[PDB]
């Protein structure tokens, strides 16, 4: 089906305590597979998924060299940003970047990405054409001119249209047994009295993959999203996710409420109700 | 695998 | 910009008293990334706690999963304590096996 590969990076300056902290992780779909943390004597990128451990030493060597180079460039970039914004070296700042690609079922590129954020806000991002830039403010406009003059877009586009897609296809085949398998959610409805006149109906979805899913509560077939409490999809810690939706109903109306679950791992949408 | 970034903002 | 963290404390599997499980504390939607998270057992800090590597969402806000192996009972009380620059005091969310 449709898949993606994403590399996330975060550098945080640490005034008076040492060099900035640099942490980067790579994901294929919702599966984390590589990590690098600068907080070590001799840090190296490490595997986080079984299907990537088979890569040879040259792979880890190159990845580690790239990670170390990115940490250094980030340190220089943080210094540049302090000048662009006339900020003091005594304050902590954060620089984030994410880049990756999406491939359709045919294995061909669907969309590429490359975007930066400074202090949690959009800084500069590569447009969908993978050839032009969108700057968020005057400071990012300085970077844009520099990147336009240095033909940065064409270099990123070459990587995003080539290696990004080619290596994503490689990982998808090696991890086929898990990355190309959708784990349907295990579902059930729980009942929790709030008083003698009201009760909470909670619809659960557990151990599912990927993370995308839709949970809705209906009363007599009418969507109750306005009165539905929906928690953010959360990780179980075993690579699968969990989510639940709840509604408060007047005691005695419970059997009129049905929970609707939609997940790519389910052949058809599921309808569930409280079964005491 | 990752892309190379040697210099850069 | 600074954003306060959302906090969810839950078990990896439905709680069954006397059976080993994993106690999770998911913190998300926060900025800056400096955060202090602790898992508590009857008000005391648990020491065998691991955590995922810092990552972030589409809106650049960060998220982290803190977890530890535990064996729930009917008497023991569990909680997650989070301190962030956006909180004037640590925030304690008690573990509810029904959430």
């Amino acid at each position: 089906g449709s898949h993606s590969m994403r590399y996330f990076h975060t550098s945080v300056s640490r005034p008076g305590r040492g060099e900035p902290r640099f942490i980067t992780v790579g994901y294929v779909d919702d599966t984390l597979f590589v990590r690098f943390d600068s907080d070590a004597a001799s840090p190296r990128e490490e595997p986080r998924a079984p299907w990537i451990e088979q890569e040879g030493p040259e792979y880890w060597d190159r990845e580690t060299q790239i990670c170390k180079a990115k940490a250094q460039t980030d340190r220089e970039d943080l210094r540049t940003l302090l000048r662009y914004y006339n900020q003091s070296e005594a304050g902590s700042h954060t620089l984030q970047n994410m880049y990756g690609c999406d491939v359709g079922p045919d294995g061909r590129l669907l969309r590429g990405y490359h975007q930066h954020a400074y202090d949690g806000k959009d800084y500069i991002a590569l447009n969908e054409d993978l050839s032009s830039w969108t700057a968020a403010d005057t400071a990012a406009q300085i970077t844009q001119r520099k990147w336009e003059a240095a033909r940065v877009a064409e270099q990123l586009r070459a990587y995003l249209e080539g290696e990004c897609v080619e290596w994503l296809r490689r990982y998808l085949e090696n991890g086929k047994e898990t990355l190309q398998r959708a784990d349907p959610p295990k579902t059930h409805v729980t009942h929790h009295p709030i008083s003698d006149h009201e009760a909470t109906l909670r619809c659960w979805a557990l151990g599912f993959y990927p993370a995308e899913i839709t949970l809705t509560w209906q009363r007599d077939g009418e969507d109750q999203t306005q009165d539905t409490e929906l928690v953010e999809t959360r990780p179980a810690g075993d690579r699968t996710f969990q989510k639940w939706a709840a509604v408060v109903v007047p005691s005695g109306e419970e059997q009129r409420y049905t929970c609707h679950v939609q997940h790519e791992g389910l052949p058809k949408p599921l309808t569930l109700r409280w079964e005491p | 695998r990752r892309k190379w970034r040697r210099w850069x903002l | 910009i600074q954003r306060t963290p959302k906090i969810q404390v839950y078990s990896r599997h439905p709680a069954e008293n006397g059976k080993s499980n994993f106690l999770n504390c998911y913190v998300s939607g926060f900025h800056p990334s400096d955060i202090e998270v602790d898992l508590l057992k009857n008000g005391e800090r648990i020491e065998k706690v691991e955590h995922s590597d810092l990552s972030f969402s589409k809106d650049w806000s960060f998220y982290l999963l803190y977890y530890t192996e535990f064996t729930p009972t009917e008497k023991d009380e569990y909680a997650c304590r989070v301190n962030h620059v956006t909180l004037s005091q640590p925030k304690i969310v008690k573990w509810d096996r029904d959430m």
